[PDB]
């Protein structure tokens, strides 16, 4: 499920301020919520915002009834080098540390509208350390299973584009928070030496949190 | 002159124990807090008249 | 925004404790949600809900356009007579007190789906108290220009019964606050020596509701 | 699952005994594993059972692909009510106190061989007290809604009389932990002046069953 | 809404001080409320002025029932770099600082008539450090979505000049008080070592929340 706020204002072509400055609600919770990744919305919000836009939480809220569980390994085959290239010097990951391999197993329990579930196994493991930018890194993972799980794809693709969306973000949040936490109880905490560029000391534990993985697969394309 | 000083100290009482009898917690110097009396001696006849007419009212009214 | 997550298990007899070990989520949580009291809901909760029913997000949120706001005086017109007797005997607010008058207008705007919103002012004066418990007793208030309200009770019956109620359950919340706001202040406090209960703490508890031909309910 | 041990030394006449020195395995360790009351078996216990007996797994382990949950709503509906009299001549905690009411919701999930599993609410409200013993009372709670567990007892009484006796003292257990530490928090200890036992320790000890039509025994 | 005192002794030719004269009312109250800037007036004021020059209220007060409503983003984008170019030794906005970007959005309520109020989004970045003077800068910003508040120009341009001049001063002046705000807040106190020609020392917050920003854009051209 989520809001369609942000396909209803792209419609609309109002702006989120906008939008606050009409139905008093605070810019930061309703540009949040304006976003699918806002999990609590409040009674009062979706009165003012359903009256506002004209329109009842039909149009407000997309329901998919197909729901995506996603379970993780509490252990995984992960192999870290440690390679001390002064990443006090340079806040870089790769300076920091590199992913030797990071592999596990993601469950899958798609449930369709009857309780009846299928649940499909991911064997996804670490590809790529990109390089998004100068300062940060985006951990690439890809699934080896991937053509096992082409009905879990049929099942992805038959939601709608902003469903799509919403799960990808899910996935890549739960797969950055678990890979961030792996790593930061593996390595030591290296803070940096200098701030850069005025920006306060931030140490590897903060980069390496910082770092989102998203996932790399045909299973999720968008 | 004077006989209601302790007919006074009968009814505060009265009123403090039928209170525990009802339920919960009675005592008698917030009884008196009632009165607002900073002592029962230093109490005139007209007061102490006003004093009962507080009371009974607590205390009759709950027996009638 | 009316939930009929209620409505829905009474038209399914499902027990709310049923629903919630289906859909793990707290039977506190589910039944505070149940009639739509909680003023926050889970994404979460509504998914698994909606999925659970086999229902669209329609049949669990029913919202209509019209929009009621209530203002209330800054400075209401308040006359209080202190008896100081008898709330001794049992908890009882009108023992202890009441309220002379309290006759203040309240300023409601039903706003229509077009842009356009309609302020309708009403005048309620302190009618008497409810004994709704020998405990608690709550004033009532009655309408005097009922006749400018005329079109407000026809907004009003106009939405869901659901919503109804949730109207009066709102006004009722805040003209008991109202009150025992202006009230409390002008009380001091007396012990129930008859678990322990300071005629403040009736004041907060006595509530107030609107009787009035436009708020029936 | 029901260990059969205890039915197949019954058939054969064989004593616990007799079988602990022939397959060299602990007598406590095989007598507390006869009634299959242990929830732990070792490999090796059931290979020298099943080879010292003539017999496969089978014999030994009866399993009815039918599972059953229990889950006890967080919050019961409980009043107590203390005599904190009569607690002292003996232990009993009839005298010491009693529950005036204990209705609860009990959620079974009667899962059947297809994955689909099917849910029953069966409400419990305390009944009486069982006098099992002057010392230990055990609270009796009975279902108000049979109508809704009317298929419940199709399901129970179509297992076996073990499995049957297995589930009676797995709810028992169940219940009685649960009415205990819902009760013991509300109830002051009383020592037993008249081998030291305090009324907590009383609590403890006492337990509780479902007596309803749908689980007799 | 504003009063016509300086179109009114332009037509006249009296000067402040001679009005004021005949009128007993302090100088200093009267030539700020000569000018449209005052916010508040007296009805003796009114009395004793519409008396002096022989007129109703009528031609004392301009107003025009289109009511322009601005509201400012809570938190806007804004990036200002710091350039220790000696500002305590020359006391110049550029030698304390220098602006990288300072983009937000400006919501305009306006009202007609009737209760239907239209609302303009305006994406304001700033453009340009003029320079006003040797002494102090005044910060120049630039509607990006002007082309969009077209119909905004329209409205503005459909009210008298006085009263164009007074929004134009209003917006002005809450601009400049966002501006110096937002920038008080980033900056740190740079105090002038020297006091400049005999003016006490005055430190760059004094000089901030002096610049005066006034936004440039066609919609705004007076």
């Amino acid at each position: 499920i989520r809001n369609r706020l942000s396909e209803l204002l792209s419609e609309r072509g109002l702006k989120i301020s906008r939008v606050a400055k009409d139905v008093k609600i605070a810019r930061s919770s309703l540009t949040s919520m304006a976003q699918n990744d806002s999990e609590m919305i409040r009674y009062d919000a979706i009165d003012k915002l359903c009256s506002y836009l004209h329109i009842s939480p039909s149009e407000f809220f997309e329901h998919n009834p197909i729901n995506f569980d996603f379970t993780f390994d509490e252990e995984p085959n992960y192999k870290i080098n440690d390679v001390f290239e002064g990443f006090e010097v340079t806040a870089n990951i790769t300076h920091a540390f590199s992913i030797e391999n990071f592999d596990f197993e993601i469950l899958v329990d798609v449930e369709l509208d009857n309780r009846q579930k299928l649940n499909f196994d991911l064997d996804v493991s670490y590809k790529e350390t990109e390089k998004i930018t100068n300062s940060q890194h985006r951990f690439i993972f890809t699934i080896k299973n991937e053509d096992e799980n082409i009905g879990l794809k049929k099942y992805v693709d038959s939601l709608s584009a902003g469903l799509k969306n919403l799960l990808f973000k899910k996935i890549n949040q739960k797969l950055s928070g678990y890979v961030s936490e792996i790593i930061v109880k593996n390595i030591d905490d290296i803070e940096e030496l200098f701030p850069n560029k005025g920006e306060k000391s931030t140490t590897l534990h903060k980069e390496i949190l910082q770092t989102d993985s998203r996932l790399s697969s045909d299973i999720f394309k968008e | 002159s004077d006989n209601d000083i302790t007919e006074l100290e009968e009814r505060i009482n009265q009123f403090v124990n039928l209170s525990q009898e009802k339920g919960r917690d009675a005592t008698i110097d917030k009884t008196m807090r009632w009165l607002k009396i900073s002592n029962i001696n230093k109490l005139s006849q007209k007061q102490i008249a006003e004093a009962h007419q507080k009371l009974d009212a607590g205390l009759k009214q709950l027996d009638s």
